[PDB]
């Protein structure tokens, strides 16, 4: 079964720039390499075949080179659409074997995050459970820190994040964190705060509330 | 167009029958292939078939297990799955291949989501997101199995601002998300926000409106 | 006449079959599949012994076929020819059936004799015809491994 290494894991460049994902095989496939452009949610497309060769379709700004090991998918011009991961394939021996991957994502002025706190509701509650929400809206880049305070006391491993992809309009991620834990622990404490630190930031943001 | 189906919910040890339909071509001149991606992984190839010639291939993985055919007849290849394991869980496309003409997997299927558990499907608890010159204001779509869930915000009608998070696996093993929309904090109080969860596999659906 | 039976396979692994009555394939097969690959009846023939080019025939045993060597547009391609039996396999065949087995490196190439720099290719993609390929060093596969059959 031969590996296929693609290189780097993810990247970044603004729209017009020029970059080339590298992809390496642990044993020589000869010309059978293809590339693929996989949006999320969706099925892959077909961009390059047989290492240099252009799929009917497919913008000229892709084109793609070889040397029996070695490997490069090269975009000349970055477009609007091609907020894409894209895989180099091997089909020349089975199986037939993809890269991880290399996700890329379109680079932007910087964003400061507009952080929201959003308490446990009402009748979440009646069920003995207990959900505080901080949202993290509308930033780039991707890296941010949260952390969750409740007295003036730093939380660990009660708290789970999940990061959107890039917005269609202004390619900005958004944050949610979720602290959770029993009635038995929420009615124990006073304060709920949720503090935030950004590259669009001068210093650490908090967001608060009080039951 | 290559239209998959077969897909949903299956015990562990279970067995599946995916099928990829074909249209705008016979599958005769053709292999069809069969990839799967596992939930947030690469790519995996599981298998091919060449109707014509009868020529099967398997992964090792999946060799003996799955059997791969096609019916030239109803223009058709299928994935027969059985002794399915965690590890099975994926969406599984099916693509075609030809070397003559250029069409190296050029089509591949929309693709159907294979999740393997022993977990009972579980409607969503959906609870409001409500805020304490932008507002932002939402809903926590609570411990539901198996995905996907889908969000909508006033029927649909509310787009703009819109941020449905990817679902995290829970400690009890059940998913969750949120979905937040920012909204003048002027329209607040005038204006009711409806978010409509949607959860097919266990035939739910919540309106929850997200009031101050 | 010096001639073996055995089966050929690409460097790539993948072996040739049968693809209607005068055409090879090649394709990746695997278990039962693997029954179906091409036995090859390589007679050992006369001709220029350079220090690695031996001389030779591929037939197809049984059926009464040989690998010969022709023009169509002017341009030199492989083509299944049907043989008297009672006549063939011989020492001294005609040059359209002769290949020069070339060990270039721990690989077996097929090079035509009565047409110069051709030799037997196959594709990189699957189940592709087995066809004459005017380079060596451009984008088809032109070394092949053996595997000797008694």
């Amino acid at each position: 079964d031969i590996q296929m290494t693609q290189s780097p894991s993810s990247l970044s460049a603004s729209v017009g720039d020029r970059v080339t994902i590298t992809c390496r095989a642990s044993q020589d496939v000869s010309w059978g390499v293809a590339w693929y452009q996989q949006k999320p949610g969706k099925a892959p497309k077909l961009l390059i075949y047989s290492t240099a060769s252009l799929y009917s379709g497919v913008p000229s700004r892709f084109s793609g080179s070889g040397s029996g090991t070695d490997f490069t998918l090269t975009i000349s011009s970055l477009q609007p659409e091609d907020f894409a991961t894209y895989y180099c394939q091997q089909y020349s021996n089975f199986p037939i074997t993809f890269g991880q991957g290399t996700k890329v994502e379109i680079k932007r002025t910087v964003a400061a995050p507009s952080v929201f706190i959003f308490p446990p509701s009402d009748e979440q509650l009646k069920s003995g459970t207990a959900s505080v929400v901080c949202l993290l809206n509308n930033f780039y880049p991707r890296e941010a820190k949260v952390q969750w305070k409740v007295d003036n006391a730093l939380q660990s491993g009660n708290s789970q994040e999940s990061v959107t992809e890039q917005d269609s309009k202004d390619s900005t991620y958004s944050l949610s964190s979720t602290l959770t834990l029993s009635k038995a622990d929420y009615e124990k404490h006073k304060v709920y705060a949720c503090e935030v630190t950004h590259q669009g930031l001068s210093s650490p943001v908090t967001k608060s509330f009080n039951r | 167009q290559l239209v998959e189906s077969g897909g949903g919910l299956v015990q562990p040890g279970g067995s599946l029958r995916l099928s990829c339909a074909a249209s705008g071509f016979t599958i005769n001149g053709y292999s069809i292939h069969w990839v799967r991606q596992a939930p947030g992984k690469g790519l995996e190839w599981v298998a091919r078939i060449w109707p014509y010639g009868g020529f099967t291939y398997y992964a090792d993985s999946v060799k003996g297990r799955f059997t791969i055919s096609a019916d030239t007849s109803k223009n058709t290849a299928y994935l027969q799955m059985n002794s399915l394991r965690a590890e099975d869980t994926a969406v599984y496309y099916c693509a075609r291949f030809n070397g003559y003409w250029n069409y190296i997997m050029d089509y591949w299927g929309q693709g159907t989501l294979v999740t393997v558990s022993s977990a009972s499907t579980k409607g969503p608890s959906v609870f409001p997101l409500a805020p304490s010159g932008t507002a932002a204001l939402g809903c926590l779509v609570k411990d539901y199995f198996p995905e996907p869930v889908t969000v909508s915000w006033n029927s649909g009608a509310l787009t703009s601002g819109v941020h449905t998070f990817p679902a995290v696996l829970q400690s009890s093993g059940l998913y969750s998300l949120s979905s937040v929309v920012t909204v003048p904090s002027s329209s607040l109080g005038t204006q009711t926000y409806i978010c409509n969860v949607n959860h097919k596999p266990s035939n739910t659906k919540v309106d929850k409106k997200a009031e101050p | 006449v010096r001639s073996l039976n055995c089966t050929l396979r690409d460097s790539q692994q993948k072996s040739l079959v049968m693809s209607g009555p005068y055409e090879l394939k090649a394709l990746h097969l695997q278990g039962q599949d693997m029954e179906q690959q091409v036995v090859f009846s390589m007679s050992f023939v006369q001709g220029e012994e350079s220090n690695d080019k031996i001389p030779v025939a591929l037939g197809l045993k049984e059926k009464n076929l040989y690998l010969s060597c022709v023009l169509k547009d002017d341009k030199p391609t492989l083509q299944l020819e049907s043989v008297d039996p009672k006549n063939y396999p011989k020492k001294k065949m005609e040059k359209r059936f002769v290949f020069n087995k070339i060990e270039i490196n721990n690989k077996l190439e097929f090079e035509s004799a009565q047409f110069p720099n051709w030799y037997i290719s196959t594709s990189q993609a699957e189940n592709m015809p087995v066809f004459l390929g005017g380079t060596k060093g451009g984008q088809d596969i032109t070394d092949f491994t053996m595997q000797f059959v008694s």
